[PDB]
């Protein structure tokens, strides 16, 4: 009841851009790359 | 001698960006000001009225709402003033606008109104009503219906004052309401005090002497204000040049 | 182990409710309902009551956005050095010593 | 008004708090300022012919013919900053 | 400034240098009539709350010295104005409102009241500026059988609007059953008159009511205080009063083409760039006088006593002097030797001691 | 003002009015009826104007922050309805960010993962 | 209220100023994501055989 | 390009106007200029009303002086990350991952 009580007085809490999935992939991907291809691809290709 | 000649009829066309005028006296330079008062809403109904008289009444009297906006293309002899009021009879006071070739007189009376008022032309005030009474306003100035020509009038009747904006403008070859921005300027503030409700416009007739009357046709627009916010462009100059609609679109509403 | 990210989330959430709790004190009026002070009084003492209710919700909310650009400032210190640990610790070998 | 100014008197050193403030932004941006740029002692000076093996400086080096002895780049930066 | 006999080196910011005005011009209307004050609070008869008597006052000069000169007015009570200010003051939208009402009355004539007359007859807006004047009327407004001239709007449909009369004598439907324009059970004329006798003591006496009317600045005036009107200055520090209004700046002529209808000049802030006068219709650019912050670059009390002063952002000729982009400094004389900084002043320039010294 | 949708809660008899954990009132007692109902407040939303610029065109699109779609070319988000932009299956860049994992872009506008 | 916002509206533009605060700690939150975690244009993936 | 640079001209300017627009609010009072108060009424209530513009005015101009603190604490830090980018990248040359 603390989100609904917030929210009649006009207080709204906006989403975050990038979701949790969008965020996850994110890291996969930067662990994709520090695994298969260690700093280089910080740095240039990969 | 209260006589029934003309008849009107009426269509609807758009408002587009006409009515703006200046809401106070205050020069302001090169600056966006947002006002919010009576104005006619961009893009809004407007009543087209043709009032063609030949040689029964069917020229009903308008309601005022809360101000109006007038416009007529048609020459400065035809359409001669306005009458406004509530029931336009003896018992309540009413406001009748006349202008002729040389000035204007504003004359706030007990007028006993004729149900189809017209000036005919010297010219007799004796089929726009049979008898004033109790007159308490009288104010005699320079004309402002003067000489294909677009003329705009608003007329407001806020807390006692009636203020009338006027502008002229040299059209051509374009529908009548013309795109661009014309800003109607404070012309005057009479400080009236009378309730007003209903409003007629006056044209002028010619004796015919030859179907006592010359056959005659006056267009006119009437549009209503509403209480809105504009945004409203002042110039180098001064001039209002540019306006947003705070209320019309969401865009015009970023853009507030 | 966790606790740094859920300190910010009941922090966010503490400067909520403390915001709507202060709509709940009159603030030196004779009640903190807007519409108790419009039924029971004239417009003369309602402009006054409803203008001690204004500024003291008025300040509240100044105080609350005030706090959150502190709050922002401070994570936005931690994202930067967030990202620089991506940088330098994930996307590269760092010889910085305790980085 | 002398008589809003005897009205303000009554709240204290709430003027002299802001002036405080407002002085310690003030000297704060010039230690910026300073921080950044003002890291060398000596001012250096590029020598006369300006080659360097095939590296060309031109858009980053001071120019001669501008009254304000800017770079091509710093002249671009500083017209497209308003 | 510091709270302190000791002060160490550096630049300190001090106080604000300002030019101070030289005279005051008063500029006023040169059109005098006597204002028509008698009519309206010395009249035999007043009119009833339902139907009271407005009427408008303008172009004339009122001198309000005279209504507290003679003045059986028991309460004299202002709203938006201070009563001995009038005299100084321009004004337009002047109304006078004159009716009779109940002495116990008198206390709903005013903004937001809760009432009969306040609701039906008379209604004042909350924002209302003027002052209201009751006086007892006993001698004049009373008769020993009863004076039923006074009458009231006991009921009506709905609440009036702020200065609306309503004159219309129509039945009211007081319950469930229309009434049809006939009197009878539960139907009851509005209009009752005033049971006025002289035998009551105060509260129920009949009291005379002038309600002033007047608005403040929001349209070119006419109704204005037997100031005289003084000459205008160009170029000059002075503080004006045009209409009422009151300023100091210096006043200049100006090239902004001015509509008719225009009078003041507003800047982008809404400062008031220029002004139009009434007595001669011309457009004076205003101005703020020159002004500054001084700064106070000294070394250490240690040292030396020796000052010097930095009017900030204002240029030389209008306040050892040496023109800066910080400002103008007093009591340095400019050396062409480059030091490192000392005691910073801006723009490129410092201060030292060695006298005190300026340089880049 | 608010809706009075029917309440699960079961008051005790001498209760009358309900309140929240931040004290705002979320049922009542009908006093006619002795029945318990939820007071939801109306719904209300963040109205935000998605346009290009000006200067290349006129079009806008409409979200309403918070808001589901049938309390209001139409298209639901989690961060609200969005009028004006037609969903595309595509992908892009984020042009205009319009919330979770939502952008907007002009090509009409168009809404996209 | 009706009247609490016409009395509102006499203290200026300070619902303005926290909006505009609030929105850009809003873009500041979804800036700070971007720079954390968008540091590669390229999404990696990993071979099969893990 | 030069967005940031061009964003501290854009808040400071913004702020300086803002402070300048709020000298237009009456703040709960008759009138917003100080000699029409002064002119038009009598030091008992003039002293009110100047009280009332006083106080609002002193709270425009310590949210200006909070914000100014804030905005200075925010380019302090990214001064002190220039200073160290000129240290570090135009210096000498820097092993750290995209800094
Ligand atoms: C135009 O209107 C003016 C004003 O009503 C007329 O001038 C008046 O004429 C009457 C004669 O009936 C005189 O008694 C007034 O003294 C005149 N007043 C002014 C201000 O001049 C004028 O005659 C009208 N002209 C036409 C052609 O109708
Ligand atoms: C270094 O670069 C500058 C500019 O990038 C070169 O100057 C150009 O010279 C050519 C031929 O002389 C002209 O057509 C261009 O207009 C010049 N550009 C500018 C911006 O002035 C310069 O030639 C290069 N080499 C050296 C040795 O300075
Ligand atoms: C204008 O009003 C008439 C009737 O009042 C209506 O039939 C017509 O559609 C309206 N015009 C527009 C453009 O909506
Ligand atoms: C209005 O006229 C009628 C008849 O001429 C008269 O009885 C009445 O008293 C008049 N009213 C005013 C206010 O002049
Ligand atoms: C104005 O006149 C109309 C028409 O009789 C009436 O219904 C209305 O109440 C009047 N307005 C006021 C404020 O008295
Ligand atoms: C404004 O006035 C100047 C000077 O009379 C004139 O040259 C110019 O055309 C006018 N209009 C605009 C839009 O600048
Ligand atoms: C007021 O009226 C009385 C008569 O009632 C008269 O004697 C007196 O002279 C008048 N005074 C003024 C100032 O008109
Ligand atoms: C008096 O003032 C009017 C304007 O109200 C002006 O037209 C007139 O010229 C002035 N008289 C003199 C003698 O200046
Ligand atoms: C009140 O009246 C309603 C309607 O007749 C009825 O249902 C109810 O039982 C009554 N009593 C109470 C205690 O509500």
């Amino acid at each position: 009841d603390l989100i609904c009580a917030q929210k009649f007085n006009g207080l709204t809490v906006l989403p975050p851009l990038l979701t949790d999935e969008m965020i996850a992939q994110y890291t996969s991907a930067l662990l994709a790359g520090t695994i298969t291809s260690g700093w280089t691809f910080g740095a240039g290709p990969a | 001698q209260c006589v029934n000649l003309i008849t009107r009829t009426q269509s609807y066309t758009n408002s587009f960006t006409r009515g703006v005028y200046y809401p106070d006296k205050v020069f302001r330079s090169s600056v966006l000001h947002s006002t919010q008062d009576l104005f006619l809403p961009f893009f809004s109904n407007v009543t087209w009225f043709h009032a063609i008289h030949v040689s029964r009444f069917d020229n009903p009297a308008l309601p005022f709402n809360d101000g109006v906006y007038f416009a007529s293309t048609e020459k400065s002899n035809i359409i001669r003033g306005w009458i406004f009021g509530t029931t336009l009879d003896s018992k309540t006071q009413s406001l009748l606008i006349v202008n002729n070739a040389t000035n204007v007189v504003i004359k706030v009376c007990e007028f006993q109104f004729c149900n189809d008022p017209f000036l005919d032309v010297m010219e007799s005030e004796f089929r726009v009503y049979s008898s004033a009474n109790n007159c308490t306003f009288e104010y005699v100035s320079q004309p402002f219906l003067m000489d294909k020509n677009l003329r705009e009038f608003v007329f407001k009747n806020i807390d006692g004052y009636f203020k009338i904006y006027s502008k002229h403008t040299p059209i051509n070859l374009e529908r009548d309401l013309p795109q661009g921005f014309s800003a109607l300027e404070p012309l005057v503030d009479l400080p009236i005090g009378i309730n007003i409700t209903r409003f007629q416009t006056l044209l002028a007739l010619h004796r015919s002497y030859l179907s006592g009357w010359t056959a005659g046709a006056a267009a006119y627009y009437v549009g209503y204000l509403q209480p809105r916010t504009f945004l409203l462009k002042y110039n180098e100059n001064g001039t209002i040049t540019d306006a947003v609609d705070c209320a019309l679109d969401p865009l015009s509403e970023t853009k507030c | 182990a966790l606790g740094k990210l859920q300190d910010v989330v009941n922090h966010n959430a503490q400067a909520l409710n403390t915001l709507v709790k202060q709509l709940s004190s009159k603030f030196g009026a004779i009640s903190s309902v807007l519409n108790d002070i419009l039924s029971r009084l004239d417009p003369p003492e309602a402009e006054v009551q409803i203008d001690r209710l204004i500024t003291g919700r008025l300040q509240s909310l100044q105080t609350y956005v005030t706090q959150q650009l502190i709050r922002a400032a401070e994570i936005r210190a931690s994202a930067n050095l967030a990202a620089t640990k991506m940088s330098e610790c994930v996307l590269g070998q760092s010889k910085r010593v305790d980085f | 008004s002398t008589e809003c100014s005897n009205l303000l008197l009554q709240y204290g050193s709430f003027c002299t708090q802001l002036k405080r403030a407002l002085t310690g932004i003030a000297v704060e941006q010039d230690k910026n300022t300073q921080e950044v740029f003002a890291q060398v002692k000596q001012i250096y000076k590029t020598p006369p012919i300006k080659y360097f093996g095939g590296f060309n400086f031109s858009q980053i080096l001071p120019d001669p013919s501008k009254p304000s002895k800017r770079s091509p780049i710093e002249d671009l930066l500083f017209n497209k900053v308003t | 400034t510091l709270k302190s006999f000791t002060v160490e080196k550096g630049i300190y910011q001090t106080s604000n240098f300002r030019v101070q005005p030289t005279e005051s011009i008063v500029r006023f209307p040169n059109i005098t009539n006597l204002c028509p004050f008698h009519e309206v609070f010395n009249a035999t008869t007043f009119a009833s709350v339902y139907a009271w008597n407005r009427k408008r006052i303008s172009n004339c000069v009122a001198d309000y010295s005279v209504i507290y000169n003679f003045a059986p007015f028991f309460a004299f009570k202002c709203y938006g104005v201070s009563p001995t200010k009038l005299n100084d003051l321009c004004f337009t939208n002047v109304y006078a409102d004159s009716f009779v009402i109940r002495g116990n009355e008198v206390s709903q004539i005013a903004p937001g009241q809760t009432g009969n007359i306040a609701d039906y007859n008379y209604k004042l807006p909350d924002d209302f500026t003027g002052c209201v004047i009751a006086w007892n009327s006993n001698k004049l407004d009373s008769k020993p059988s009863g004076n039923y001239n006074y009458l009231y709007r006991l009921f009506r449909k709905s609440k009036l609007k702020p200065f609306e009369r309503d004159i219309s004598t129509e039945i009211y439907q007081a319950g469930n059953k229309p009434c049809n324009g006939v009197a009878g059970p539960n139907c009851y004329s509005p209009l009752q008159s005033y049971g006025f006798r002289p035998t009551y003591g105060v509260g129920h006496q009949p009291y005379r009511v002038v309600v002033l009317s007047f608005e403040l600045l929001h349209a070119p005036a006419t109704v204005c205080g037997p100031k005289k009107s003084t000459n205008l200055v160009k170029n000059k520090c002075v503080n004006f009063n045009f209409n009422g209004l009151t300023g100091t700046g210096v006043l200049t002529e100006s090239n902004k083409k001015f509509l008719p209808f225009q009078q003041f000049g507003r800047d982008i802030a809404d400062t008031t760039d220029a002004v139009r006068d009434p007595q001669t219709l011309e457009i004076l650019d205003i101005t703020p006088c020159s002004f500054g912050g001084v700064s106070v670059i000294t070394p250490g009390t240690n040292t030396s006593n020796q000052v010097a002063v930095l009017y900030q952002g204002v240029n030389c000729t209008e306040v050892n002097v040496f023109q800066t982009r910080a400002g103008c400094l007093i009591g340095a004389e400019y050396v062409n030797n480059s030091y490192e900084c000392d005691i910073p002043i801006g723009a490129g320039i410092c201060a030292s001691y060695q006298s005190i010294i300026a340089y880049t």
